[PDB]
RNA sequence: UGGAGAGUUUGAUCCUGGCUCAGGACGAACGCUGGCGGCGUGCUUAACACAUGCAAGUCGAACGGAAAGGUCUCUUCGGAGAUACUCGAGUGGCGAACGGGUGAGUAACACGUGGGUGAUCUGCCCUGCACUUCGGGAUAAGCCUGGGAAACUGGGUCUAAUACCGGAUAGGACCACGGGAUGCAUGUCUUGUGGUGGAAAGCGCUUUAGCGGUGUGGGAUGAGCCCGCGGCCUAUCAGCUUGUUGGUGGGGUGACGGCCUACCAAGGCGACGACGGGUAGCCGGCCUGAGAGGGUGUCCGGCCACACUGGGACUGAGAUACGGCCCAGACUCCUACGGGAGGCAGCAGUGGGGAAUAUUGCACAAUGGGCGCAAGCCUGAUGCAGCGACGCCGCGUGGGGGAUGACGGCCUUCGGGUUGUAAACCUCUUUCACCAUCGACGAAGGUCCGGGUUCUCUCGGAUUGACGGUAGGUGGAGAAGAAGCACCGGCCAACUACGUGCCAGCAGCCGCGGUAAUACGUAGGGUGCGAGCGUUGUCCGGAAUUACUGGGCGUAAAGAGCUCGUAGGUGGUUUGUCGCGUUGUUCGUGAAAUCUCACGGCUUAACUGUGAGCGUGCGGGCGAUACGGGCAGACUAGAGU
């Protein structure tokens, strides 16, 4: 790069990068624990454990990670998969 | 630019006394050049682009400015040879021929051309200047006691005043009541064959 | 943002500029999206028209003036009464009228008669 | 409110019918020539390769600190203390996605116009509302060292924050059940109970300096996605398509969706031109034309697409990420041979290609933008200047008299004629350039110093303009410094002489020249035009020679050898209905510039500003039913039995 500001900015980017992959990948194994609970069929971990993943992926929404129409998304997805059980 | 050349020369061909009055012309009325006896053949093109080389030397106007006349004489309501001298009559070296300042076309437009008028106030030194309605047009503070404007004064009588534009006494400044029609133009031209001429 | 801003578009040695609502991420002759006055900084005061309830519009729903443009709603008493300043009259000053062209033609009429 | 023709088929004529010319225009080039000013404008070819300088930073009122400047003090006669105005490097915030450039790619929802989003997103800005609360561990910088030729990089100690991390409470996050409004099928908005949940940050003050932080209701702006209709050539391209076309369950996204996936069903497109080939950025507009049309997309303005070629993502409200990242490829340069660095289609500029296109200019004064409380800093955007008659417009190169029509020139029926009032001479006026001299508007602003509390505001001053000692004003000397170019057989304005003899050569047409050439070369004269004039190229006109406006087919080019028949086009008489075609009105839109009209400002004009038109169309509302059509009928004249 040859602007100064853009080598401040290639260091920044690549802490972010890191900093969001590490909080996503976490979002990825906490909505499968509750796939591989609910697909057992239980109803005692995963009506347990959709609390702590949905209250997961509101903090990734408000930590700018994820989208606030994505959490939305996806926790809507795993509450009607607990009904379904 | 300015043609600056022998005047009869161009008034010989065209075959009328365009200037005011010639001794030059009417001893020889017939066009100039080494075969100058012989007669003319009657063609259509000739009569329109002699009667638009008679507006030109009259005035002074070259091709590419006259054209440009035509363009919005053509394009104003009313008729197309009226509004053509209409627009050409206002030239502000022609009003100052017209009102007697002058002796020919030549020497009205050095007065006009060497800063010898204000209009409102504001000095002109442009002979192409179109005049308008109620457009005064005075006289510059140096240009008095000089002479070849004092020779202006004492020949006031021998051409007439028309009735659009009025001079007033020992201030040379001329007024303008509106703009000429039609009756008040001197005529040595007709006007309904430079309308044919850029038709073509 | 959305900036009231001045735009060039006269002769070379002469700027006539306008008035117009237009937005921060926009060149200067781009699209306004109201154009509601004009300045003309050459006359002898100078030529200031704000249309002063469209102005009233913009600048009570969020659009930011430039700089020389927060100087003329100040002349004109539009900045004052959207504020609620005391100087909500107009401090503008307009030319003086020149006698026209029928009366100075006339006068010249009877000063030589 | 606006329409012109002419030459050439024949011994002659009238037709048909080509070819050719007179007009306008240009981002032009070329030839000859060249005075000035205003205002526009200038790599059309190699999206070819690029040396050098510049084109994006800012904030100490976020934080640790002290390399530079300035001080208080102290010592040495050149060392100290960050605590102290200030500030290199560093962390953090915002910007860097705009602004500028280019037209390679794209026949496509890319663009134009009009709608949809009950299928969405939206930093900074405005406004309503609640809130700003507990704690925690690190690292850059510093210092000490390791590896490398360099570019850069490892490790140990050590210091913060509005950087980072974990809790508390906070509805527009979600699930289930309701209520009340609504419609256009999914539904949408507003609410209620119950169950789960999601924020933040402080810094500064001559003490009412002041700036900020988070979550949410609503505006404003910018953007996404989808659809109707419209704008090229080719059938010597007629079968294309298997995630293709539709459904369900999930995944996905900001959002709908074969966008992705599993299974099931067998579709979808096409002679109204699918699949394919060729070419091309599109539009406002520009040039032409009486108009309808035809050609074009250059300056300026809107949109798209790309940034050495191909691909990929990260950060972020926002990414084709020109002046970021990673990878592969081609080409340039460094190397100690292990490895590294680079992208002018930014502004100037260089090479090359070409018939052809400019300065390595000045300045932030103005307007626009970025950060900052602000002062300011940044801005090759921009404002201007340089060069080229490249184009348009304006003005000069003298004027008033003046026959002895002088000399000279050419022609001469040898008498004269003509250049020619043109020169001579006399006289007058200085526009432009020239010399000297005063000298701006662009600046009701940008800053400091006083009244004003604050914001605001004049009474009022200092200094502040790249253009520029310029534009313009004043004064001086003298007609003084300044004209060309093509054409002259007809079309087509405008003719004689001599030289040359099918030679030299001319020409757009068809023709000219073979010993008296108005057509070739010179001279005199003429004519058109004028700082330009001619040629070449390209496009429209004339061309009613693609004909909608506006043509034809016995013999001139032109009726299929004849019938049957599918799609298509068109339809007798008459009643009722619908209101799609048609038509009236009204609202929304048809951006600004351009164009026409009316006035104003530059000494006029070009140029420019303002108002009204134009914007042929399209969308919503409300009228009309004569005609075309749809629907429900009737009749018998066409047609058939
Ligand atoms: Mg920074
Ligand atoms: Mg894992
Ligand atoms: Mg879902
Ligand atoms: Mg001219
Ligand atoms: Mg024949
Ligand atoms: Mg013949
Ligand atoms: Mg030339
Ligand atoms: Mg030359
Ligand atoms: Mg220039
Ligand atoms: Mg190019
Ligand atoms: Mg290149
Ligand atoms: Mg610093
Ligand atoms: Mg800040
Ligand atoms: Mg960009
Ligand atoms: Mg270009
Ligand atoms: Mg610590
Ligand atoms: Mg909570
Ligand atoms: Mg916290
Ligand atoms: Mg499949
Ligand atoms: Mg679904
Ligand atoms: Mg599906
Ligand atoms: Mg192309
Ligand atoms: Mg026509
Ligand atoms: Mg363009
Ligand atoms: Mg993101
Ligand atoms: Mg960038
Ligand atoms: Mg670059
Ligand atoms: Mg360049
Ligand atoms: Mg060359
Ligand atoms: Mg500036
Ligand atoms: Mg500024
Ligand atoms: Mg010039
Ligand atoms: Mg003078
Ligand atoms: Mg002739
Ligand atoms: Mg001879
Ligand atoms: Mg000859
Ligand atoms: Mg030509
Ligand atoms: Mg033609
Ligand atoms: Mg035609
Ligand atoms: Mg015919
Ligand atoms: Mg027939
Ligand atoms: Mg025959
Ligand atoms: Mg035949
Ligand atoms: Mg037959
Ligand atoms: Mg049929
Ligand atoms: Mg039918
Ligand atoms: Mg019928
Ligand atoms: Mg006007
Ligand atoms: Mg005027
Ligand atoms: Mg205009
Ligand atoms: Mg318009
Ligand atoms: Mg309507
Ligand atoms: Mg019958």
């Amino acid at each position: 790069a040859n602007i100064k500001s853009q080598q401040k900015r290639n260091r920044t980017n690549e802490r972010a990068r890191l900093r969001n992959k590490a909080v996503k990948s976490s979002l990825r194994t906490a909505v499968r624990a509750f796939r591989e609970a609910a697909h057992a069929g239980d109803k005692a971990k995963a009506a347990e454990l959709l609390a702590s993943t949905n209250r997961k992926l509101d903090k990734a929404a408000s930590k700018g990670v994820i989208h606030k129409n994505q959490a939305a998304n996806k926790k809507s997805a795993l509450a009607q998969a607990l009904n379904k059980l | 630019a300015r043609y600056t050349g022998p005047v009869t020369r161009k008034s010989r061909r065209l075959r009328t006394d365009l200037v005011g009055g010639d001794q030059a012309f009417e001893k020889r009325p017939y066009p100039p050049g080494q075969h100058g006896r012989a007669r003319i053949k009657e063609s259509e093109y000739l009569l329109q682009l002699q009667e638009k080389q008679k507006a030109r030397f009259t005035y002074g106007v070259m091709e590419k400015q006259f054209r440009r006349y035509y363009e919005e004489a053509v394009r104003q309501p009313g008729k197309t040879g009226e509004e053509l001298l209409k627009i050409l009559e206002s030239r502000l070296d022609n009003v100052i021929y017209r009102a007697g300042l002058a002796r020919t076309r030549r020497m009205a437009r050095q007065l006009v051309s060497h800063g010898h008028f204000n209009v409102n106030g504001v000095h002109v030194n442009v002979p192409s200047y179109r005049v308008s309605q109620y457009d005064i047009v005075d006289v510059r503070d140096k240009s008095l006691n000089t002479v070849p404007f004092q020779i202006a004064r004492e020949t006031a009588g021998e051409r007439p005043i028309p009735s659009w534009l009025q001079v007033v006494g020992e201030r040379q400044r001329v007024l303008i009541h509106q703009l000429p029609e039609r009756a008040q133009i001197d005529v040595p031209l007709t006007e309904q064959l430079i309308v044919e001429y850029y038709s073509k | 943002a959305v900036k009231i801003k001045l735009t060039r578009l006269g002769k070379i040695r002469n700027p006539q500029y306008r008035v117009a609502v237009a937005d921060a991420r926009t060149r200067r002759d781009g699209r306004a999206i109201e154009v509601i006055g004009r300045y003309h900084p050459k006359e002898e005061p100078s030529l200031i028209e704000i249309n002063s309830e469209r102005a009233q519009y913009w600048l009570s729903v969020g659009a930011q003036p430039t700089e020389p443009v927060l100087k003329l709603l100040k002349i004109t008493g539009d900045w004052q009464k959207f504020k609620g300043l005391p100087g909500a009259q107009g401090r503008l000053k307009v030319a003086a009228p020149k006698p026209s062209k029928l009366e100075v033609f006339n006068a010249a009429l009877a000063a030589a008669d």
